[PDB]
């Protein structure tokens, strides 16, 4: 079973019946209780959810040419004063969250309003799950990094990529002005998994007495 | 509880004599019952682990 | 030449991964 | 089997089972079997970078180009910052790979090829000259370390200028140059 | 100095988070009846 | 109910206390349950990794602190007008006034003016800028994660040292002398010729051009060919200005002896000549044990060989080898011991001999620094005869050092306690019967019927290492002795130059004020030793308490039996003595203070007429130093002095609060817990909640450690903030 | 002033020559009466230190005397403190005497 680097060794209580187990939980946050690991799923796949519609919707209105979407907020003209938006969206979003509720304390999954698994063209399967969750994660990580880019750089999802393509050689992360710290992260990590090797070789995987962050 | 923590920090608060006294303090109670709620959850923890 | 804030986030990185070697060894000595 | 010395013995934890023992551990670091093998593994690596560092020193300073110990200092297509990150992370992952391959079987290799030995050409022998080789190109490095400390020159410009006089051209004579060369 | 948000921060993090949080778990801890 | 890991017995104890022992025994792994030698190595070996990298860390954030929020770019420029920043300050319980008050040193915000004096030191050592602090900061941390890796791998099966790995002696102080101590003495030496010397001379030599620097003109040919000398050839003229090129020199190991005119510090090629010295005769010592190359020395057998005929020291050091070696105790009461006369001696020499640039000019740092240096040694003095007793009651073989100096000075032990006694009664006696009849005679106003003995041992020891002003002509005294000519053209000129001068402390005037204050602090050291030694020697028994060692170092008494045995263990005997400590390094602290502060404002004359009577003391020294420290804050307003008078009464508070668990004991505080605990169990909407641990009264010992660590916290407190506030609010 | 290499070479030769036909009677005798480092009555190689086993080339040697090269560094280094000692000293042109 693939890792989260070559040759890593999954916990013991990530035994695999999970989708997208990679053995990847340093922090063991879920290892103690099974309801709250389930609990923690159904947030990545929110989560993951949302990320997908965000960097659908960032992607979308950059390549009809709208301006910048972190700048987006303010270049909104309509009717429907602030306020009565924000009521209009707090109100339809606790009735669809109290769905919702119900839908993960029923059935164990999301859904959409009184429809438990909300699948009209019932594509639903233990393999098209994993392509939601393995989507999730990587909607999650692009739309992180479109939050930083558009900090460090003062461009968008598609004109960094086009200044990398220009010259990737001096338009890179390690040379913007977080380079350095991120210099400093890649070289703890590029020894990260080697390090954990020497702790499954000297001392080996007989567990530990406490977690890194039990809560 | 809640309610009769909020008069305290209001007229005895470092922020007391300016007007946005009530919302410091509304915040500053609701701060000492997350701290005591966090109390009742250790001593439950801690209280009931076993049975006999 | 004072020095600049990405120095400060570098020596709080470099801090961090060497409490984590002190946790780790705090660990192994419990053990 | 020759030693390292006449008159002597081995050191008793060496007995000619690994490759290039000459029974020399005068201070005795080889006494324990696990740090004995991870030493002598240790030694390989040591010796191989170090025939590719000699080889590629002597390879660039025949074409010219710049000093090997001035290369650095040179104008690259991409920053040192990104490239040191680069070389990280491809390192890492290398050294992770060969790491692992260590612990399954004690020997050699490359990315998942444990021992990676194409073509063959593996045998005793071989496994001694490379054990030898290596340890000339360890000593041959730190050759050239020094020498460059003291004279700003390359090993061949080096080797040059003491074969055009030896007498007054060496190390001994190097250190009285000391305060015409640094400055 | 550089970036003065940072003692804003650490500051409430090492003298009210960090010491609420340790207190908690070595209570939790130093009575648990099997360690 | 099962915290107590190591201690079984404690885990099973139903009260509070439970909690208490399981962390005041955590570092006792001696008494642990399932400890065997080689474990209690090995985590000794562990713990002292993690506290190297402690170190590392604590060195590391001051270097980070003082590089970005510290002045020290704009106090190299100017190191006597600018005073050092430590950190800054983020206090949300601050004032308007009180971030007002709190910026000095041309800080944005409140910071806290440094008193360590690392501002001087790293301005000697060649550090000037920002970026360079930041460098050693980043290195160091790098080297506490390098520190406590290596602590975790020996901890693991196949990097775990053997028992006799430990014991090898030998191999240990070969390494030691020659390594930890010379090679690191000759790596300091090498930074010192090559980046403080030139750095003093107004020449940057750092990682990027340190190698195309030469650090002699003539490079490393002396060196080889003998000319040694060449290396002296020109040294810092005496108008030299540090960090600067006017009048400097290319010399890199000279021997003038003295201080630097302008910097009133110790010359950088002199402590360079001396850590080379220094390096090469530890590496000198380091060849000596035997190891395993058939050379060298056993121990063992030089021990045993100390045996002088006649048998006046009975079988000599036999044994002594083993008796070292397999005692944890032993090792660490010799450390301890020599740990604290060496602070004590860093003390001493760090105010008469600067040797940072501009250090004798901040005399906040001085004094700060020697009352610093002499607290931690007095603490480490007790440490290590507690420790010796601790081997005396837990280590001691009487079989295995029978006839050895052990044993002998065991047989003893009375006439060794009954002449401490006696030279501490005597000195009380008369140097308190003097001070009270120059207090009496002062009353009456009659000045002239003063006692004052003056110190002429002293003065004559002064007289020999070239003071003048006492008429001895003694040694260096005379010019034309044997001594005074053979050093004439090395270092006697500036020693001389520095020690006949009274704008320094290299040897300063006394008189007979510093007769009883020297009297004083015998007194003390006497007392002190007295109660130490007397806790080591009958930690195994007495003849109130036979069998003592069958009780422990430690234990709350044997019972009001036999008459009362209250405070009968060694342990009790340690907690007496740290008081006298206190009282001691008090006492020393008080004179050093009082006679630098006289020195600092040109009135030597106050201390030599009010320190012959203890009112002058109590008046001119207490109350006169006091006016600025407690005006920190009042009705009218308040200034940067603020802290340190909170800082005064906080150190009284807690000095006061001592003396409760000083004065009462165990008793009265059982049985009003227990009408605690009947209210409590008795009052309703309460009744909810229970304890999980029935509380209970304080220990007997563990009441006199708490009392012993408010006093002692109280006492330093107080003192500190008295010293720094005294100091600081006149320079 | 001294010639670095002959008084060098002299005193290293002096050194070796006395470590080697002089001073080796009283060494070999103090060597045998000290031994080898014991710990509780025995050595620390047979308490269970592995690196405290004496090293092989120094066990035997073809020296008919016995002179080990441990010896032969010993002694040279003994001489070669002295040598510099002197050359030091006779660099510096002070006046030292104490009259
Ligand atoms: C320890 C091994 C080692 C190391 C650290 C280096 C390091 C370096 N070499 Mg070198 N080289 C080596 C071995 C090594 N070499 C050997 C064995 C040879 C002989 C085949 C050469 C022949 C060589 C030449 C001809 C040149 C260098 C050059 C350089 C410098 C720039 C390289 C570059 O642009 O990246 C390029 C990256 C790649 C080509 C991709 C890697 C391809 C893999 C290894 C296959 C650099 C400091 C250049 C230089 O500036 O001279 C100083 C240069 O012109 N090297
Ligand atoms: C033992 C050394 C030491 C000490 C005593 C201090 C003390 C202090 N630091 Mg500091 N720090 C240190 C090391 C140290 N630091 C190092 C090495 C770095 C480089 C990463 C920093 C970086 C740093 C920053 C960025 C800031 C402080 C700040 C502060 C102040 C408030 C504390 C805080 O909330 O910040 C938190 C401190 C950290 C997050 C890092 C400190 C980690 C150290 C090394 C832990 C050492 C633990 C110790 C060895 C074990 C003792 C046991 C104990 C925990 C029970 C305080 C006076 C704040 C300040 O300036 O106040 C105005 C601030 O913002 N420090
Ligand atoms: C060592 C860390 C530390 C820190 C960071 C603080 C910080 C603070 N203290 Mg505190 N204090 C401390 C230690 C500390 N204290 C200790 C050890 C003691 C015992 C001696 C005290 C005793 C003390 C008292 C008696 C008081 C404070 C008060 C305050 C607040 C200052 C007034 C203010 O800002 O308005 C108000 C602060 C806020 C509006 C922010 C706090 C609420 C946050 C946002 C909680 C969010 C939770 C949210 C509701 C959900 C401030 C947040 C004063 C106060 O106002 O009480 C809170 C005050 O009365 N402190
Ligand atoms: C050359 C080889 C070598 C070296 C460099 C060391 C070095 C060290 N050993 Mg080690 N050891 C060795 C060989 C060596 N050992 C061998 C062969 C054995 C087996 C026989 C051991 C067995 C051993 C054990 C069992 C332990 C050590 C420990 C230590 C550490 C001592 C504690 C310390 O750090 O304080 C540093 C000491 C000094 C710097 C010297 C002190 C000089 C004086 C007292 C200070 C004053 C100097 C100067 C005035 C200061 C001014 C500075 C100021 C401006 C700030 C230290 C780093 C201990 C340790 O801590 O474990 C990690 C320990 O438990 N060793
Ligand atoms: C290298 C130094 C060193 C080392 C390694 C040891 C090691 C040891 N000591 Mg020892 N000791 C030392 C120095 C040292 N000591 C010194 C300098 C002193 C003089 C003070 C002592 C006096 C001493 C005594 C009397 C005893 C030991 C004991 C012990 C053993 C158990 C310690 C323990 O139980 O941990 C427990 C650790 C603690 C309980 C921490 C103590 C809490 C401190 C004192 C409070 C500090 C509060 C802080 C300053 C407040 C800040 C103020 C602020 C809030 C305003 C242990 C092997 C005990 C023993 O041998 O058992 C038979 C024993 O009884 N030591
Ligand atoms: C100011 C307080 C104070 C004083 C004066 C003393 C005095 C003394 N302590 Mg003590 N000590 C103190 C506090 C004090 N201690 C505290 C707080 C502790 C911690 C609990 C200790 C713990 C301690 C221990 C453990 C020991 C001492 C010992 C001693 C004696 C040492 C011998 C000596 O110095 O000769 C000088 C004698 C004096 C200075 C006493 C004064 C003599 C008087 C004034 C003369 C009488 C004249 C006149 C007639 C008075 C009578 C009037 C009356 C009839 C009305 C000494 C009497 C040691 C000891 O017993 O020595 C053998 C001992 O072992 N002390
Ligand atoms: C200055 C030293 C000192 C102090 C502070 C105390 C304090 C106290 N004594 Mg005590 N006592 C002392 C000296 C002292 N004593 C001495 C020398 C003796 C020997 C004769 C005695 C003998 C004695 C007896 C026989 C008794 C007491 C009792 C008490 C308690 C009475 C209850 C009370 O006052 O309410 C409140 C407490 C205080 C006012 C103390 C100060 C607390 C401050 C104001 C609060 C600060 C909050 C804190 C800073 C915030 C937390 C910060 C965080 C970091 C922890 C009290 C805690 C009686 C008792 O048991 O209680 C009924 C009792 O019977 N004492
Ligand atoms: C530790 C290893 C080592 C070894 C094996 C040697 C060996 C030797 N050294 Mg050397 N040396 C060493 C370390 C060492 N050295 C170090 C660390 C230093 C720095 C202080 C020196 C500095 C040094 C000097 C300056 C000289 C030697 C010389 C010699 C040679 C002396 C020949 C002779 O006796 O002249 C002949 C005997 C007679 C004329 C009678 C000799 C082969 C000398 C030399 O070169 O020989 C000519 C010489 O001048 N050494
Ligand atoms: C075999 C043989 C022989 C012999 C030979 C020989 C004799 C050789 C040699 C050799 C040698 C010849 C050796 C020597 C050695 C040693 C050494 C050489 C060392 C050293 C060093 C040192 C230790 C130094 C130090 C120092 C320094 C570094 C600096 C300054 C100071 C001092 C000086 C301290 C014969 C012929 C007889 C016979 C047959 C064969
Ligand atoms: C009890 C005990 C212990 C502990 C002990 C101790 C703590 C000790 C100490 C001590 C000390 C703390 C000491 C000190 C010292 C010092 C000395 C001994 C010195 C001296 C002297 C000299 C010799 C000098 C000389 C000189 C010089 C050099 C020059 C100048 C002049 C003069 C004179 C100064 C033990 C464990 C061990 C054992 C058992 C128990
Ligand atoms: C006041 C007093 C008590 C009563 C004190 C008790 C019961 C302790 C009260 C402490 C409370 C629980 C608060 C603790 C205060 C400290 C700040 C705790 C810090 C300790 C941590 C670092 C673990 C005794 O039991 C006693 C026993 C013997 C001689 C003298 C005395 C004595 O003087």
């Amino acid at each position: 079973r693939p890792t989260w680097y070559p040759g890593a060794t999954p916990p013991k209580y990530l035994d695999g019946t999970m989708l997208g187990d990679y053995g990847f939980d340093p922090l063991r946050l879920g290892s103690k209780d099974k309801d709250v690991l389930k609990y923690y799923r159904e947030g990545e796949l929110t989560n993951g959810r949302w990320a997908m519609a965000a960097v659908a919707g960032i992607l979308f209105t950059d390549l009809v040419g709208l301006g910048p979407w972190w700048e987006a907020g303010a270049k909104v003209e309509s009717s429907f004063d602030l306020k009565t938006l924000i009521i209009i969206e707090v109100v339809t979003f606790a009735i669809l969250e109290g769905f919702r509720v119900k839908a993960y304390e029923k059935t164990g999954e999301t859904g959409l309003g009184p429809f438990a698994p909300f699948d009209p063209l019932n594509m639903r399967s233990d393999e098209t799950r994993l392509k939601e969750l393995k989507n999730g994660r990587l909607a999650m990580l692009a739309f992180l990094g479109f939050s930083s880019q558009a900090a460090v750089q003062g461009k968008g999802p598609i004109e960094c990529l086009q200044a990398h393509l220009a010259d990737p050689g001096h338009n890179n992360i390690f040379t913007s002005s977080v380079g350095n710290e991120a210099l400093a992260a890649v070289l703890v990590l590029s020894i990260t998994p080697c390090l954990i090797e020497a702790k499954n070789r000297l001392q080996g995987t007989d567990e530990e007495e406490f977690r890194p962050l039990p809560w | 509880h809640g309610y009769l923590l909020v008069g305290p920090f209001i007229k005895l608060g470092p922020l007391r004599d300016v007007e946005n006294v009530a919302e410091i303090v509304g915040c500053i109670n609701g701060a000492a019952t997350v701290l005591i709620l966090t109390l009742c959850l250790a001593y439950g923890a801690v209280t009931f682990q076993g049975e006999g | 030449m004072p020095i600049a804030d990405y120095q400060v986030f570098t020596a709080l990185f470099l801090a961090l991964a060497t409490g984590i070697f002190a946790v780790r060894l705090g660990v192994a000595l419990y053990k | 089997r020759t030693l390292w010395l006449p008159g002597i013995q081995a050191p008793k934890h060496l007995d000619g089972k690994l490759a290039g023992d000459y029974g020399f551990d005068p201070l005795g670091l080889g006494v324990d079997s696990d740090r004995l093998k991870w030493y002598a593994e240790a030694e390989k690596t040591n010796g191989r970078w170090a025939m590719a560092a000699v080889a590629g020193i002597l390879f660039t300073e025949i074409l010219g180009k710049a000093k090997w110990f001035e290369a650095g200092a040179q104008e690259y297509w991409m920053d040192n910052g990104p490239l040191l990150a680069v070389e990280a992370v491809i390192m890492g992952f290398l050294e992770l790979k060969r790491f692992q391959g260590w612990k399954e079987t004690g020997t050699s290799g490359f990315l998942n090829a444990f021992p990676f030995d194409p073509a063959g050409m593996n045998s005793p022998s071989m496994a001694t000259k490379e054990v030898k080789n290596g340890r000339l190109a360890m000593t041959a490095f730190v050759g050239f370390a020094v020498q460059a400390l003291l004279t700003r020159q390359g090993p061949i410009e080096a080797l040059q200028s003491h074969l055009s006089s030896p007498f007054t051209n060496n190390f001994v004579g190097s250190i009285n140059n000391l305060p015409n060369v640094i400055g | 100095m550089s970036a003065q948000f940072l003692p804003s921060i650490l500051v409430p993090l090492v003298g009210l988070v960090f010491p609420a949080v340790a207190m908690a778990s070595m209570f939790l801890y130093i009575e648990k009846e099997e360690i | 109910k099962l915290f107590p890991k190591f201690s079984q017995a404690l885990a099973q104890d139903p009260t509070t206390r439970r909690i208490w022992f399981g962390i005041a025994t955590a570092h006792d792994f001696e008494s642990h349950d399932g400890m065997t030698e080689e474990r209690l190595y090995q985590k000794i070996f562990a713990s002292h990794f993690g506290q190297l990298a402690i170190i590392f860390l604590w060195t590391s954030g001051n270097l980070f602190h003082v590089a970005w929020q510290g002045n020290f770019e704009q106090w190299v420029q100017d190191p006597l007008h600018i005073r050092p920043i430590a950190h800054a300050i983020w206090d949300p319980h601050f004032g308007q006034p009180a971030v007002e008050a709190f910026t000095r040193g041309g800080a944005s915000g409140p910071v806290n003016i440094s008193t360590s004096g690392v501002y001087q030191w790293w301005y000697t050592i060649g550090l000037r800028t920002n970026q360079e602090l930041y460098t050693g900061s980043i290195f160091l941390l790098v080297l506490a994660a390098l520190f406590l890796f290596a602590g975790w791998l020996h901890l693991q099966p196949a990097f775990q040292p053997a028992l006799s790995w430990f014991k090898n002696a030998e191999s240990r102080l070969n390494h030691h002398l020659a390594g930890l101590f010379g090679v690191s003495s000759l790596a300091w030496t090498g930074h010192l010729v090559h980046v403080a010397i030139p750095e003093s001379r107004g020449q940057h030599v750092g990682w990027d051009n340190f190698l195309t620097v030469l650090p002699h003109p003539a490079g490393l040919t002396p060196f080889f060919t003998g000319n040694w000398a060449a290396y002296a050839e020109n040294p810092d003229s005496a108008s030299h200005v540090f960090n600067t090129a006017q009048g400097s020199g290319t010399a890199i190991l000279t021997f003038l002896g003295g201080f630097h005119p302008q910097t009133q510090s110790l010359w950088l090629t002199d402590m360079a000549h001396h850590h080379l010295a220094i390096a090469v005769i530890f590496i000198l010592a380091g060849h000596m044990y035997r190891t395993i190359f058939g050379i060298g020395h056993s121990m063992r057998e030089i021990l045993e060989a100390q045996t002088p005929p006649s048998g006046s020291l009975g079988a000599g050091h036999k044994g002594l080898y083993d008796t070292v070696n397999n005692s944890l105790h032993f090792q660490l009461g010799l450390a301890l011991a020599s740990v604290g006369t060496i602070s004590s001696l860093v003390a001493q020499h760090m105010y008469s001999l600067p040797p940072y640039a501009f250090l004798a000019q901040d005399f906040t740092t001085q004094a700060a620094l020697y009352t610093h240096h002499q607290y931690i040694a007095g603490f480490i003095m007790c440490g290590a005869f507690a420790h010796g007793a601790i081997f005396f009651v837990r280590d001691y073989d009487p079989a295995q050092n029978r006839g050895n100096v052990l044993a002998r000075i065991l047989d003893h032990k009375e006439a060794l306690i009954s002449h401490l006694s006696w030279a501490s009664l005597f000195l009380g006696f008369h140097t308190l019967g003097l001070y009270v009849h120059n207090d009496v005679v002062q009353a009456f106003g009659t000045p002239e019927k003063q006692i004052l003995i003056e110190p002429v041992f002293a003065q004559w020891i002064q007289a020999a290492h070239g003071k003048t002003a006492y008429g001895f002509d003694f040694l260096l005294s005379s010019a034309t002795s044997a001594p005074s000519l053979a050093g004439q053209a090395l270092w006697l000129p500036g020693w001389l130059q520095g020690i006949n001068s009274d704008a320094n402390s290299l040897f300063l005037t006394i008189g007979p004020g510093d007769f009883l204050v020297h009297h004083a602090i015998a007194l003390g050291l006497h007392t002190t030793t007295l109660i130490l030694v007397k806790g080591a020697l009958d930690a195994r028994g007495s003849k109130l308490m036979p069998d003592k060692k069958d009780f422990g170092y430690s234990f709350p008494c044997d019972g009001p039996g036999r008459g009362g045995t209250c405070d009968i263990s060694a342990w009790d005997a340690f907690y007496l003595a740290v008081f006298w400590m206190l009282n001691t390094i008090g006492w020393v602290t008080f004179y050093w203070h009082w006679k630098h502060l006289g020195i600092w404002q040109g009135n030597v004359n106050q201390f030599n007429e009010s320190s012959t009577y203890l009112m002058g003391w109590l008046r001119d020294y207490l109350w006169l130093n006091s006016s600025q420290l407690i005006n920190g804050y009042n009705p009218f307003g308040m200034n940067s002095l603020s802290v340190w008078a909170w800082m005064f009464l906080f150190g009284h508070l807690i000095y006061a609060t001592g003396f409760m668990f000083l004065i009462s004991w165990r008793g009265y505080w059982q049985e009003l817990i227990e009408t605690l605990a009947w209210a409590h169990e008795r009052t309703p909407l309460a009744n909810l909640v229970r304890w999980r641990d029935k509380p209970v009264a304080l220990s007997i010992v563990q009441a006199r450690l708490v009392g012993l660590t408010h006093f002692s916290v109280g006492y330093v407190l107080t003192y500190a903030a008295f010293l720094i506030a005294s100091t600081s609010g006149k320079f | 002033l001294a010639d670095v290499n002959l008084v060098v070479g002299g005193c290293t030769v002096g050194a070796l020559a006395l470590g080697r036909f002089v001073f080796l009677p009283f060494h070999r005798a103090s060597l045998a009466k000290a031994g080898m480092p014991k710990q509780n009555g025995m050595t620390h190689l047979q308490a269970g230190d592995a690196r405290a086993e004496e090293a092989s080339f120094i066990l035997k040697t073809n020296d008919p005397a016995g002179f080990t090269v441990v010896d032969v560094m010993a002694w040279g280094a003994l001489g070669h403190a002295a040598a510099f000692y002197i050359l030091a000293t006779s660099s510096l042109g002070l006046d030292r005497n104490p009259f």
